[PDB]
């Protein structure tokens, strides 16, 4: 029922680089954030005076 | 003549590490560090056809050569957990001319430990095949009436009525000639058979079929006598031909300094005092060392 604090969302990938020192791979993390539109949480409605 | 599979040598030359004619390399692994000698130096491990070799890979002079007829136990130790990958280690226990050594081989890079498996395999192949390169008396060679052949062995000449000039009354027996070894059973209580390998033969001459052993089975002179000597010289010449054509490229039937002092399995001990009786325990016990007593060695 309540509207979210912000429409932005995050997406995070955690992967591994296989290296000679650690054949199992050093873990790295990288992220990107998208911006959602008002058309997902709002609608055009009637306005009030006060 | 052949020492690669009979001794354990340290600081071996760059030539004796090279594959002998009958030998053949199987598997190799770099960066195998040597331990039980705390030099902390890397190397390279080789599991050949007759022996295992390790050379320092940076100072290739210092090295180790361990024969397969001089190893007793080979143990792989998988440890050194999550902190890094599961690395293995090889523990080899060796006993050459009554002296016990132990070598440890640590795979530094945990990305290739497969070697330690194949070694075990080939070692079995080394022990399951000793009728190819060793001399044996009175073994279980004969089937109902014929010879039980090794894997890579077929008979050449099948001669009946070949005597043995080492006994008195149990002589007349068949003589089997093969490409790996020559055998003679007794045709009467056929458990007096001798199976001489071409590897142990030193020279086949006549004085009568005299066969000498190559200083490993002792000076075992074997004398046989046959029917009129035509077939006799025929057999001698064909035996010499087979001996030479084998010695050209040996078979081995394997299917598929102070360096010593830092590798003792006991610890500052290369010895075994004369085993004498023990009135205390009732067992044959090693002689005690100049003042020591059993009930004083036992307690703490």
């Amino acid at each position: 029922s309540y509207s979210p604090p912000e429409l932005e969302g995050n997406a995070v990938v955690s992967y591994s680089r296989p290296t000679e020192r650690n054949p199992d791979g050093i873990p790295r993390v990288s992220q990107c954030k998208f911006r959602l539109p008002l058309k997902l949480v709002c609608l055009p409605g009637q306005p009030s005076k006060t | 003549a052949l020492w690669e599979d009979r001794d354990v040598r340290f600081d071996v030359s760059s030539q004796q590490m090279k594959t002998r004619p009958g030998e053949v390399l199987i598997d190799c692994l770099d960066s195998v560090e040597d331990t039980k000698g705390n030099n902390g130096d890397r190397g390279r491990l080789l599991v050949t056809n007759l022996r295992i070799v390790w050379h320092s890979l940076a100072l290739p002079r210092v090295n180790l050569s361990i024969g397969y007829n001089c190893i007793l136990n080979i143990t792989t130790r998988t440890a050194n957990s999550k902190l890094r990958g599961q690395t293995e280690a090889l523990y080899v226990l060796t006993k050459c001319n009554s002296t016990r050594f132990e070598f440890i081989f640590t795979n530094l890079v945990p990305g290739s430990p497969r070697l330690y498996t194949s070694l075990i395999a080939v070692h079995r192949a080394y022990e399951t095949s000793k009728m190819y390169r060793d001399f044996k008396l009175r073994s279980a060679l004969i089937q109902n009436k014929q010879l039980r052949l090794l894997p890579q062995e077929n008979v050449y000449n099948k001669i009946n009525g070949v005597w043995n000039l080492s006994s008195d009354q149990g002589n007349l027996g068949t003589f089997f000639i093969t490409n790996v070894r020559i055998v003679w059973h007794a045709n009467m209580n056929d458990s007096f058979n001798v199976s001489i390998p071409y590897l142990q033969i030193r020279s086949v001459k006549i004085r009568a079929l005299v066969i000498e052993s190559s200083q490993q089975s002792g000076g075992y002179v074997l004398g046989f006598k046959i029917d009129p000597v035509e077939k006799l010289q025929e057999s001698v010449k064909e035996i010499n031909s087979l001996h030479k054509v084998y010695s050209a490229n040996p078979i081995f039937g394997v299917d598929y300094t102070d360096a010593f002092v830092a590798y003792f399995a006991d610890g500052n001990k290369q010895q075994d005092r004369e085993p004498v009786f023990s009135e205390e325990l009732g067992l044959a016990i090693e002689k005690l060392k100049d003042g020591f007593t059993l009930q004083g060695l036992w307690e703490v």
